[PDB]
């Protein structure tokens, strides 16, 4: 369901790197699988040729934490007026408090050790639960229908 | 600009955001609506520089770069005590715990 | 502006806006019940003071189009500041 459409109309798109993680461009293919792009680094721009109709999301390229196109989940390029790129302004989310917390955490501490971190049981099931294009993938295709 | 600030008395700490251009004694005004204390009972610092009533917060050194939501600068208070003015007096918060092997 | 006092297990008072409190469900179960304090028997005074930070930073970003800074941790919190956030729902 989530997927490019395959128009074969050239998309000019700018990815601007608004955050200060590496980010991973991902392309859905026509099948739906998620492709990765080469990365960027924070504050950076890229120009790319796309097209009509393509689907797009951003992740840190080390951590797969979630990030925001032009403040939301996907970026679809559009129509290009007077040869004008389309900008992707890819920007940190606000992260729940929790969230940065496991972020924090899993950049510390090797999966193998979760285990003998002085937590409660269900804090090492959401240091595990680590985001995931896949899993997100899954999410999105439910509240679309 | 909106600069972001935590206003410190012993074992006190107002979270309140004011303008650059707005004076200390307008800071003052703020502190009396929370603490009830009027403004002539009042002195802010920042760190150990007691700060002028008519100096605006940009001009005592509090701006965007440094009075941030996430990394708010301290105004330090001492109230008067009937006669005369208490030292400033701002307690620490409490030590963290070593980071354990695992984190290291 | 409406303030509560958010008070640390080591007595320190936090004196926040109401609306900042309220992103924390819990917070808002505590002072409606089903008062303007509450206590945090289990939350040191150097980790609700970074859950205050939290609240002014929530605010003041969501739905912003202004660049969002990284909310900053130190190692040395993290692991109690995620057990406040867990019980807090922040
Ligand atoms: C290849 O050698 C140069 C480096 O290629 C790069 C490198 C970066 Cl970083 C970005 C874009 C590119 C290139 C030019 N473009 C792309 O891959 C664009 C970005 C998406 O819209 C998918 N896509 C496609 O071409 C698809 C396509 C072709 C047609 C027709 N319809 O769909 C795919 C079949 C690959």
């Amino acid at each position: 369901v989530l997927r490019s459409v395959n128009s074969r109309e050239p998309s000019q798109v700018i990815f601007c790197n608004r955050s200060p993680r590496v980010v991973l461009p991902v392309w859905l293919n026509f099948d739906g699988e998620p492709q990765p792009y080469p990365t960027l680094p924070p504050g950076t721009g890229r120009r790319i040729h796309s097209y009509r109709g393509h689907l797009w999301l951003f992740r840190d390229a080390g951590t797969h934490d979630g990030l925001l196109v032009n403040q939301t989940e996907l970026f679809v390029p559009s129509l290009n007026v007077d040869g004008q790129p389309i900008f992707a302004n890819i920007t940190l989310p606000v992260y729940t408090l929790k969230e940065r917390c496991l972020q924090v955490v899993r950049s510390l501490v090797k999966p193998e050790n979760y285990r003998r971190l002085d937590i409660v049981r269900s804090l090492y099931e959401d240091l595990e639960d680590h985001p995931n294009v896949q899993k997100d993938l899954e999410r999105l295709t439910q509240e679309r229908i | 600009m909106d600069v972001f600030l935590m206003i410190r008395r012993h074992k006190t700490t107002i979270f309140t955001d004011a303008k650059e251009s707005s004076t200390v004694f307008e800071l003052k005004r703020i502190v009396e609506g929370i603490l009830k204390r009027p403004p002539d009972e009042q002195r802010l610092y920042k760190d150990d520089q007691l700060l002028d009533d008519g100096k605006t917060l940009g001009e005592c050194g509090f701006t965007s770069q440094t009075a941030r939501p996430q990394a708010p600068a301290t105004v330090g208070l001492a109230f008067r005590a009937d006669d005369t003015f208490e030292a400033l007096c701002i307690e620490p918060f409490s030590s963290p715990p070593e980071l354990p092997d695992v984190m290291k | 502006m409406m303030y509560v006092k958010l008070i640390s297990s080591d007595g320190h008072e936090f004196i926040v806006k109401r609306e900042h409190a309220l992103t924390s469900g819990t917070i808002k179960a505590m002072l409606s019940g089903p008062t303007n304090e509450v206590n945090f028997r289990e939350i040191p005074s150097h980790v609700l003071s970074k859950v205050c930070m939290y609240f002014t930073y929530k605010v003041r970003y969501t739905n912003s189009s202004t660049e969002i800074p990284e909310f900053p941790i130190a190692p040395e919190i993290a692991l109690e500041l995620l057990m406040a956030a867990n019980f807090l729902d922040c």
